[PDB]
């Protein structure tokens, strides 16, 4: 079963899919192909939780019914600058304006 | 041009609403005119009596947004084989993002205030040109 | 796979498949690997990128199609974006 993901780090936001049966490490390989950083320099998160390389996305809560195309699930990403890992930072999206008078 | 064939060969049908909208079945009668039928709530079905060669199409009851029936615009009852009804699956189309954005904007603003919105005059004309059954029958024809 | 970068007014960088972004004729022209949008904020452009995924998933499928959701707060800005993008 396909799961649909937003992988997020600072202002970067990848949109991709993976199988529910695929691993966290396999998703890191996908990030490697796009952002040119290998799995060892990567750290994937679900909310505040670090994920383990050998665990499937399904085991980490990404199911085909929560991680939908129209409303995909977020996966935090953090890089290693040489020595140690940076803190997980996801820049929030912009604020919408106030609902105009006519839309209330 | 688009009219039901007056065959008088009965055809039993299941209108099955696999959409989140309240569905309004529209029969195109023998002189071309759209006749409305009772509404189907979302996820409900009705076993109905129609005839072969009759023409139906399906709309959102509240906004007249177009729905599909068996992947297409129009549904025609075929011959019942095995004494068994023909299945008529009413579903959403994959609307364009633009038309979907129009639907939501239409559902939040009343017709009077479309001109007050801060958008191009091309979009007032798209907003006011709401889905309509006579419009679509002229296209198909 | 082949990816492209779509950049919002506020500097957010959305990386999506090239197939998905070519849905929009405007983006295809803007390419023919990154495309900066001066007028589309990130809260709008993420819904656009969600719509691409949605549209590629459910086009040519007899599975029940769900309603593509749009919050009331972002409907005007998304309308204006789709009208520009033609998707
Ligand atoms: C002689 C002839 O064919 N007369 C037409 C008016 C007729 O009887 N029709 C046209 C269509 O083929 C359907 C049929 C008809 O009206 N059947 C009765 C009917 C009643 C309600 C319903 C519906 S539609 C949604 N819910 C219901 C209960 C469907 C069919």
């Amino acid at each position: 079963m396909d799961v649909f993901l937003m992988i997020r780090r600072h202002k970067t936001t990848i949109f991709t899919d993976a199988k529910e049966s695929s691993t966290v490490f396999e998703l890191k390989r996908i990030v490697e192909g796009i952002l040119k950083r290998p799995p060892d320099e990567q750290r994937l998160y679900k909310d505040d939780q670090l994920l383990d390389d050998g665990k499937t996305l399904g085991e980490c809560g990404f199911t085909s019914q929560t991680a939908r195309p129209q409303a995909p699930a977020t996966v935090g990403l953090a890089f290693r600058a040489d020595d140690t890992f940076e803190a997980l930072c996801i820049e929030p999206f912009s604020s919408p304006p106030e609902l105009p008078d006519v839309m209330k | 041009v688009l009219r039901s064939v007056n065959s008088r060969e009965p055809s039993q049908v299941i209108f099955c609403n696999r959409s989140p909208r309240v569905v309004l079945p529209v029969w195109l009668n023998f002189d071309g005119e759209p006749q409305p039928y009772p509404t189907l709530p979302p996820g409900t079905g009705r076993r109905i009596h129609s005839y072969r060669g009759h023409l139906w199409l399906f709309r959102d009851a509240g906004t007249h947004d177009g729905l599909l029936v068996n992947q297409t615009e129009l549904f025609v009852p075929s011959l019942n084989v095995d004494g068994q009804p023909i299945f008529a699956n009413i579903t959403l189309p994959v609307y364009t993002l633009k038309e979907r954005c129009l639907q939501v904007v239409r559902s939040l603003v009343k017709p009077e205030n479309y001109r007050r919105l801060d958008i191009v005059r091309s979009l007032y004309e798209d907003l006011e040109d709401h889905p309509n059954v006579q419009k679509d029958l002229e296209r198909l024809t | 796979m082949m990816y492209v970068k779509l950049i919002s007014s506020d500097g957010h960088e959305f990386i999506v498949k090239r197939e998905h972004a070519l849905t929009s004729g405007t983006i295809k022209a803007m390419l023919s690997n990154e495309v900066n949008f001066r007028e589309i904020p990130s809260h709008v452009l993420s819904k656009v990128c969600m719509y691409f995924t949605y549209k590629v998933r459910y086009t040519n499928s007899s599975t029940e199609i769900p309603e593509f959701p749009i919050a009331p707060e972002i409907a005007l800005e998304l309308l204006m974006a789709a009208n520009f993008l033609d998707c």
